[PDB]
């Protein structure tokens, strides 16, 4: 398997990049943000299939990870959950969020300012923690580290939605923006090491045959 | 977010 | 496989990285100073197997690819060939190249200051090109079009020297000095590829267990 | 030049 060595490099390259991405939406999409309403769309179904019901994930607490201005929480999650918490690296992101979020932001318990690799959720308070689109800035060493304290932020019934680009075949590293675009069988592999299981898995629909393929996994 | 393909 | 996309980051910062590299041949082995002698003396003998008589390389003309100040020139080439020529993308490297190579600078054609990927040997020129430690620097997609252009740089009969890292499993992307170690299997792909084929190859000896192995092969 | 070797894990 591939090895990245020298991380320091690595997540400071991420944050140089990010320091230069305006705090919008479009930022937020990397110059895609017509895709944004599918996207949301496809996740708020998605979601609807694992929250609220007998032995589904509670309706309670979620955690926006790399959440970024809070696309994913005010569109996806702030409707459903009685309270939400966003964590990003960026400070500037989670400033615009007070603004972006309008009168959703009400229910934001707290903007948790970390980079995800030093983040550690805090244990059992979590109903649904969401990972969107950036699984890739973490090393698979920081990722398999990341999603087993995740496992740990859950409550009972809790579960993980991770949504992210996926190879067809054969990673790709993008040291522009300090990303891996893995594929499927490495991203599994590292899910199982985690100690996750699979409970769910879909493939985001509606988006240009020109884009890696984007999914959804439920983890618990 | 979603990235072009190679 | 691995795909690097953003390569103007990844030499960027291997210039960065050189830059603080001392002139020496220490650093030129990376502080394994200790490791130049037995990296000659394999160099040396392994050279001595495909150059010389009929139907092998002729002895007139070298290329010394990322040669830094010169070591392989001054102890493998320059007492074999009658004219050798240093290309690095490293000014300050080929300045002291001059100065290091001394006894037998008298015999040194060109010192020439391009980056391999940018680089277009002059057709049909070389008995053999020698390319130690510097391909790990380059991309895939860089290095499978270089080893191409050196292919048309040969003479009749002339061979290509690569000589480098040779990772056990899986490839390692080091963004400290921006650059890839790849394992045997990436590595026969790429030699394929450009057109290239196996005519010898020898693992390094009296190398270190600490270390990745080290390889010579002899292309045509 | 030469590299030390990585862990796998
Ligand atoms: N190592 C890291 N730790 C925490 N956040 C990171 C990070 N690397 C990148 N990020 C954040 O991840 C976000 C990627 S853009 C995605 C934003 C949001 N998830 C959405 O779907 O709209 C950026 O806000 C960036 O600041
Ligand atoms: N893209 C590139 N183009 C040309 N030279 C490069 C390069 N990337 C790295 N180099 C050079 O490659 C050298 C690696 S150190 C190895 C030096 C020499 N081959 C020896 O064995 O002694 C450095 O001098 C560096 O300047
Ligand atoms: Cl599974
Ligand atoms: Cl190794
Ligand atoms: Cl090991």
């Amino acid at each position: 398997h591939m090895v990245i060595n020298g991380e320091m490099q690595f997540y400071a390259r991420a944050k140089l990049f990010y320091q230069e991405v305006p705090a919008t939406e479009e930022g937020m999409m990397g110059n895609f943000i017509e895709l944004s309403s599918p996207d949301i769309q496809a996740s708020q179904k998605f979601l609807r299939k694992f929250v609220g019901g007998p032995g589904r994930a509670g309706t309670d607490c979620a955690l926006d990870c790399g959440s970024g201005i809070g696309r994913v929480s005010k569109h996806v999650l702030l409707p459903v959950f009685n309270s939400v918490e966003l964590v990003d690296m960026m400070e500037s992101f989670l400033l615009e969020a007070q603004n972006y979020l309008q009168v959703k932001g009400d229910k934001v318990e707290s903007y948790h300012c970390y980079s995800l690799q030093e983040f550690t959720p805090p244990f059992r308070r979590y109903d649904v923690i969401w990972i969107q689109w950036v699984s890739g800035h973490l090393t698979d060493k920081d990722l398999l580290a990341f999603l087993s304290r995740c496992r740990d932020g859950l409550k009972e019934n809790g579960i993980i939605i991770l949504k992210d680009n996926v190879a067809r075949e054969g990673c790709i590293l993008d040291l522009s923006d300090s990303s891996v675009t893995r594929d499927m069988d490495i991203l599994r592999s590292l899910i199982r090491k985690s100690g996750l299981v699979v409970l769910g898995q879909e493939k985001q629909d509606g988006f240009p045959e020109q884009c890696i393929p984007v999914w959804m996994f439920a983890l618990h | 977010g979603p990235k072009r393909r190679q």
